[PDB]
């Protein structure tokens, strides 16, 4: 730690800039990238601090048509999500009504990353309640109810009990 | 391939290289 977390602080701008760019083999890799780098707490640390990072995370998960970028990038505000400072930066980023367009999803890990992802913030995140509601997430949750596992239906009913 | 022109090929290629100096000072 704390070399690494310089480590990461040097490359953030510029995986910000490739995960922002038009060519899609590209933004994968460097998702691919931010994922891996999301996995130890020091560089983890160093991603929750740049709106800049957070922002291109939230927008390339939503704007993205391919099945692993979407993958990555949501295992990757999952695991932001796991800090207090994390949840803030994905709040602040835009990434609630991201999140909740990612419960529409067909992929198994994708919906897994967005529902937990949520339930964390409707937890320990002020002003999130309010936010999933205005992106529609109470009945994009409900649609969910008939169609995922026991372990899934669990987690989303309670996001569902947090709203009502 | 993805039928890309030799400016999107190039822009690719100079991407990916900085994607591979990026791994490498990551490891």
């Amino acid at each position: 730690y704390q070399d690494d977390a310089e480590l990461a602080t040097r490359a953030i701008p510029e995986l910000t800039k490739l995960l922002n760019d038009e060519d899609q083999v590209v933004v994968n890799k460097a998702a691919v990238m931010v994922h891996q780098l999301s996995k130890k707490e020091a560089s983890r640390h160093a991603i929750m601090r740049s709106p800049q990072m957070v922002s291109a995370i939230v927008r390339t998960m939503q704007n993205t048509n391919d099945v692993e970028t979407a993958r990555c990038t949501a295992g990757t505000l999952h695991n932001l999500s796991h800090h207090r400072e994390g949840l803030l930066a994905i709040f602040k980023s835009g990434g609630i009504p991201a999140l909740v367009k990612m419960l529409g999803s067909p992929v198994d890990s994708v919906l897994f990353y967005a529902i937990t992802t949520l339930h964390n913030l409707l937890l320990h995140q002020e002003g999130a309640k309010m936010a999933v509601r205005l992106a529609g997430g109470l009945q994009k949750m409900v649609a969910l109810l008939n169609k995922t596992n026991v372990k899934f239906l669990a987690i989303t009913t309670d996001c569902l009990q947090i709203l009502a | 391939p993805d039928g890309l022109s030799q400016e999107q090929l190039e822009h690719r290629e100079r991407s990916l290289q900085t994607l591979r100096d990026i791994q490498r000072m990551l490891f």
